[PDB]
């Protein structure tokens, strides 16, 4: 249920505390807070940015 | 112009939401109905919808 | 219509804008805002305007 809660945190081949049921749904990265309020969609594109003179506002380069 | 219309549209109407949605569904119909009638590639059904709701309707 | 003789740069355009706003659409304003940034630039350029350790006067 919850590693590391009370007795001695289990540490397997991962050479570190394992990942109990609780904690995969907790923290900053509990399921909640990151796959769930914050998922990671497609239909996207990033880039650097640069002033787009000539191109007016309400427009973007692309 | 469409721009000023888009403005006037919601410069004197119901909840800016309330509008939209009905702009929306409208166009939805504007697309569903008249499905690919005039190509519309330029005047997106949404655009239509707007003008025919921001000038025609007004 | 209100002609305004004043040195415009920061704030002068700020409230301007608003003013516009209220009194006209957004849409317009925007397109104002634009045209004028556009000034902004080109004049700026035209002035040509550089700085330097010397430009750093000393009092």
């Amino acid at each position: 249920i919850d590693n590391g809660r009370r007795g001695r945190t289990v540490v397997g081949a991962n050479n570190r505390p394992l990942k109990s049921l609780s904690d995969i749904i907790e923290g900053k990265q509990g399921r909640f807070r990151q796959n769930l309020l914050g998922k990671r969609v497609d239909y996207s594109g990033r880039s650097v940015i640069v002033v787009g003179p000539k191109l007016k506002i309400h427009q973007c380069g692309l | 112009q469409i721009m000023h219309r888009a403005e006037d549209l919601i410069s004197a109407a119901s909840n800016r939401y309330r509008i939209t949605v009905q702009v929306a569904n409208r166009a939805k119909r504007r697309r569903y109905e008249e499905f690919e009638s005039a190509e519309d590639a330029m005047m997106k059904p949404v655009l239509r919808a707007i003008i025919e709701m921001s000038d025609e309707l007004t | 219509m209100i002609f305004r003789n004043r040195v415009v740069d920061k704030g002068q355009l700020r409230n301007l804008i608003s003013w516009a706003f209220t009194h006209y659409g957004t849409a317009r304003t925007a397109v104002m805002a634009d045209k004028l940034k556009d000034l902004g630039f080109r004049y700026a350029t035209r002035a040509g305007v550089s700085i330097s350790v010397d430009d750093l006067m000393v009092p």
